[PDB]
């Protein structure tokens, strides 16, 4: 058990990879402020409709 | 030493020699191709260092997650009327809360 | 009489220790396949399509 | 090392000689379709995970 | 003693290094098939107290 | 029966220590392989950008 606990943070530290990927990501991440008042914009003129 | 100064001349001639038959204009875009590749490595391992950052916090949320546990052992022990495991619970739990402040500091510095 | 429940006890949780192993087995042995093929496809994915869309 | 620097200029300047004899009209449409075959590899693999998430 | 201490450093790493060669995933499991075998020998010796009590 | 309660009080408390032990064998154990990887890294990206760029 103790061995296959050892194992199984393999997949805990495959998460990490994903997060250091992710990392890119939040470089980029100026797009989404854009994106999301974007969205806001739009459905503020639906609801205004 | 002399023949390390005459060595490190003739080797020099000889890496001069070579030097001259790559084109400067071929040869320069190929040494800003391999500095790319530098970069290639670096982002490498760069994110495994992310990963283990990552792995001391889930360190830390095990630990903390076992003094929760051990001090509900403590709570049942103090309703069973059995003070002396209660004890040996809450030691469990200093324990644990000591080593998560050593796995906070790790974090930090990580 | 009294050794023998005792016994019957003693087996019947032993079995149920190694019946709750099994199941732990078959689930961690899951999100272990499951964490290599995400890094794969992730990883593969991403840096074949900047790459070649990049020099392209 | 002095000798990794030399060979990655002359494996570049082979790699350039190489890149030249592509026509870019004709091997930049190839790179959308090889690009276009990558989503084709992601969709596969982002489907699988949607499997094991039922299981 | 001394050579008692050195001794089983040395036959510790041998057994790490052997250790190593074993397939986590495979191994695991030969380890839950051994469990399973235990729980047979225990039945067995449980069986044969139940008889010496009838006795 | 009062030296039995000793010895099994003894008996958990050097378990308890060999526990700790193992605990800290492996967080140490980790220490050490990141600040191998860290030192390879760093060291290795610096010192071969800066020398190729600067001949090139």
């Amino acid at each position: 058990f103790e061995r296959m606990e050892n194992k199984v943070l393999d997949m805990e530290a495959t998460s990490q990879a994903a997060g250091e990927l992710a990392g890119f990501g939040i470089e980029n991440q100026f797009a989404q402020l854009e994106a999301s008042s974007g969205v806001e914009d739009e459905l503020a003129a639906l609801k205004a409709s | 030493g002399l023949f390390d100064r005459l060595g490190r001349v003739v080797r020099a001639n000889l890496n001069d020699l070579v030097s001259k038959a790559e084109d400067p204009e071929k040869v320069l875009e190929q040494a800003v191709i391999d500095m790319q590749e530098d970069l290639v490595q670096l982002r490498q391992a760069v994110a495994r260092t992310i990963a283990e950052e990552k792995r001391t916090e889930q360190r830390l949320n095990q630990d903390t997650q076992e003094a929760k546990k051990w001090e509900d052992r403590a709570k049942l022990a103090l309703t069973n009327g059995e003070e002396n495991l209660a004890r040996e619970a809450l030691a469990r739990k200093k324990s644990l809360t000591d080593t998560a402040a050593a796995y906070q500091t790790q974090l930090a510095q990580q | 009489r009294t050794m023998s429940e005792n016994l019957r006890r003693n087996l019947a949780a032993l079995e149920a220790k190694i019946s709750e192993a099994k199941t732990k087995k078959n689930m961690l042995q899951a999100r272990a396949k499951a964490a290599k093929a995400n890094a794969e496809l992730q990883q593969t994915l991403a840096a074949a399509a900047a790459a070649a869309a990049a020099a392209a």
